[PDB]
């Protein structure tokens, strides 16, 4: 059993942490409580190898942004979330990526672009903008809803693939 | 340089590390000893957090420090002084400019804000996931919420309105899957029919289900709290690990219940079809990675009413004896194969519980509290980190649920069962085991015959399932 | 090569009955002990010169699963029933361990010895000579061992070994 270390990083209020716990109880959180640092496991079987993950949830409120090179620092992949219908946090994501590629002092960092909340009508992030800026950065662009499930699993899944291949 | 820190007279957790307060193991550092005062330093260290330390921490504390004692120190913690102006800053103001304040802002953006951060979060987990403190002693939950109520200023303010509305939701206190569940299965005994329920009347599949969601249900209600201390096997357990001893005395009436079917079944074929019916059930068990319902069976089809039957056995189909055996030697050789396997599968799954209690038992028996060094006496954190290391695996195979639809009449029936009646356990065994010798008497006694007891059909509907549109 | 003794322990919870096999497999000299670890139940050790291994089954935190009890005991041919000198129904329970073995063995002479285990300082209520005479009335060897300080320890195994050679 291998295990990955998976952080979960972007602005307030994108959904990282119902995102983590829709993966890891099946259940929606509807409160916003918000996060200092919470970290969760999870044995599962991806791609006919069993693993273990270790999932960091880090705090997207302005108040804690001096404390993130910690994390990052052990961190051995990140799911890089937005929402889409927020575009102050689409434009907060080159900021997490910037400093990630800086603390790790590396370019070819294992990471997924995560348009959350994509149950909502209300869009106010393009698909196509994201996914511009996910070529950009070479990795996949995966939109998700914590609410109903969709897309959850496989933007994880994504990332555990490439920390695997890295 | 390093920051400077305040006097350590005027706040204790700024005293130098050194060997008689605080001992690392051989990229944080991982604690093996240290006194009450270094470890909570650490728990809420200004440089990193330790989310592991803070679960580790707050299972294990007990054994060390009291609830109100801990809440006393981590506010010692978060009250922490404010450096004096420099001489830089000094100067400034003495020409009536205003000062840059440089030392100032550093202390606080790098040590106060992170440190307070910390103690929060060492609030927040504490409330969230380990409530029964604040259960058991209504006075420390008052003294948690005039502290977080009465935390000033801006920089904390979104984590202080939050923990608030926690607690205050703690006080008075759903699931989304991929697919839908299988179609509940039917066999002899039809929806509604609760009379006629019974080991070889219900479908196998859905015994193997229902007992499966009940026994998950029981695994994922146990609490560390029943854990730590080895507090299941002393005089006031059933205080203490009520939800743990549920769920032990439902495995046990599930195994006696198997053996009572068998040796109540006298007539020799009718007994290899209950039998069997078991191993189809316990079949299903291993593909729902029900452990704790595949060690129920085996140790049924090793008590000593039942491993002595040899004729029924004889006459057990071999791909039977096959999954018997397989699911007997996950056992063998302390649980090797067992252990191998749960670190294997896919979740969910049910663990057996019993290996988890023999090695948090020997974990806390086999380590001393404290380890003696320069003349003092610093807490054996080691100790504490392992048993929450059994207790955090326990809880990662609590997060996940099972894909299956209940069954309200089937559930009410196996909760229900109650194989010992009124008799105490000494009787109801040795009843059993005079029935084993009844039905298949020693060696040289002849082999008696006797009558059937089942009116309906024996023949097992099997134990892959069907599907209707 | 060397033989392999199955050896399982019996005996009431929560009366420090874990300490015998943990003080035996120990580190003699050091007082930790990991139980997860892959072997810490089983010990190289030359009892009369003649080098074994000795494999401890030691189910102790599980007394309430008691319908295992006839699989964990399967497992053995020589056994340990340990009660504390300070809980005298730990003794009472004796006699049916003992039944118990005989039944899952299908024997009326299965090797075992009776060990008392002073597991704390609280005041003794089961005296050597009960703990003898019981004993003797079963034909099995008595043992007393200390919990805290390694006595007797060493003795209760061994002599288990001497009866299984002896059989
Ligand atoms: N409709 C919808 N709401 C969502 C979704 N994900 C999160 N939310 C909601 O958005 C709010 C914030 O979610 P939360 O997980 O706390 O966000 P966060 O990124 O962890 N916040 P923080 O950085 O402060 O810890 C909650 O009310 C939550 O129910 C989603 O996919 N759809
Ligand atoms: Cl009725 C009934 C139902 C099941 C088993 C038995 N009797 C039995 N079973 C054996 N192996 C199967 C197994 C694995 C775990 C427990 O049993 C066995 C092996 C060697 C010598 C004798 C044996 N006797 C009787
Ligand atoms: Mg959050
Ligand atoms: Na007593």
């Amino acid at each position: 059993m291998t295990e990955y270390k998976l952080v979960v990083v972007g602005a307030g209020g994108v959904g990282k942490s119902a995102l983590t716990i829709q993966l890891i109880q099946n259940h929606f959180v509807d409160e916003y409580d918000p996060t200092i640092e919470d970290s969760y496991r999870k044995q599962v079987v991806i791609d006919g190898e069993t693993c273990l993950l270790d999932i960091l949830d880090t705090a997207g409120q302005e108040e804690a942004s001096a404390m993130r090179d910690q994390y990052m620092r052990t961190g051995e992949g990140f799911l890089c979330v937005f929402a889409i219908n927020n575009t102050k946090s689409f434009e907060d994501i080159h900021q997490y990526r910037e400093q990630i590629k800086r603390v790790k002092d590396s370019d070819d960092v294992p990471m997924v672009l995560v348009g959350n909340k994509c149950d909502l009508a209300a869009r106010t992030v393009e698909s196509r903008q994201a996914q511009d800026l996910a070529r950009s950065y070479g990795i996949p662009y995966i939109e998700t809803s914590a609410k109903t499930r969709q897309g959850v699993e496989d933007a994880f899944y994504t990332l555990v693939r490439e920390i695997r291949q890295h | 340089g390093q920051m400077r820190l305040p006097s350590a007279d005027v706040y204790r957790f700024a005293e130098p590390d050194s060997e008689e307060n605080i001992i690392f193991e051989e990229g944080i550092p991982i604690i093996k000893a240290g006194t009450v005062i270094k470890l909570i330093e650490r728990l809420t260290y200004h440089m990193y957090a330790d989310p592991n330390f803070v679960r580790t921490f707050l299972t294990t504390y007990r054994s060390f420090c009291k609830p109100q004692e801990l809440l006393s120190l981590i506010i010692e913690r978060f009250e922490i002084p404010e450096p004096e102006p420099t001489e830089a800053d000094r100067i400034a103001i003495e020409n009536g400019d205003q000062p840059l304040s440089a030392e100032l802002k550093r202390f606080r953006k790098e040590y106060i804000q992170p440190v307070q951060l910390r103690v929060l979060n060492v609030c927040r987990h504490w409330v969230e996931h380990h409530f029964y403190d604040f259960e058991r002693d209504a006075y420390l939950l008052q003294r948690m919420e005039e502290f977080i109520g009465t935390v000033r200023g801006k920089a904390m303010k979104k984590w202080v309105e939050s923990i608030t509305k926690i607690i205050q939701r703690k006080k008075i206190a759903n699931i989304t899957f991929q697919s839908s569940p299988p179609t509940v299965e039917w066999h002899i005994s039809r929806p509604g029919h609760i009379e006629t329920f019974d080991l070889l009347t219900l479908h196998p599949i859905e015994i193997a289900r229902q007992l499966t969601l009940l026994e998950s249900d029981l695994y994922r209600a146990v609490q560390p709290s029943e854990l730590v201390g080895s507090v299941w096997t002393k005089e006031d357990k059933e205080i203490n690990s009520p939800n743990l001893l549920k769920m032990i005395r439902h495995t046990t009436n599930l195994t006696l219940w198997f053996e009572k079917c068998i040796v109540e079944t006298e007539n020799l074929e009718e007994r290899v079809a209950v039998v069997s019916r078991i191993i189809e059930i316990l079949q299903v068990f291993q593909e729902l990675n029900n452990f704790n319902g595949v060690l129920e069976v085996v140790s049924a089809m090793n008590s000593s009413p039942v491993y002595r039957l040899d004729h029924t056995f004889e006459q057990i189909p071999s791909r039977q004896k096959k999954i018997l055996e397989e699911a007997h030697e996950l056992s063998e050789d302390h649980y090797k194969k067992y252990l191998a396997k749960l670190r294997s599968i896919n979740p969910p799954c049910v663990p057996f519980f019993g290996i988890y209690l023999t090695n948090i038992l020997k974990t806390e028996e086999g380590n001393p509290e404290v380890l003696k060094r320069h003349g003092k006496e610093l807490i054996n954190f080691s100790k504490r980190r392992k048993v929450a290391e059994i207790t955090g695996e326990i809880q990662q195979y609590q997060n996940q649920p099972y894909c299956l639809r209940v069954e309200s009449d089937i559930k009410r029936f196996f909760e229900n069962l109650n194989p010992m009646g009124n008799s105490m356990e000494k009787e109801f065994t040795d009843y059993l085991f005079n029935k084993s010798l009844e039905i298949e008497p020693r060696n040289p006694k002849p082999l008696p015959r006797f009558p059937k007891k089942y009116s309906y059909p024996l023949k097992s509907p099997g134990v892959r399932p069907s599907n209707p549109r």
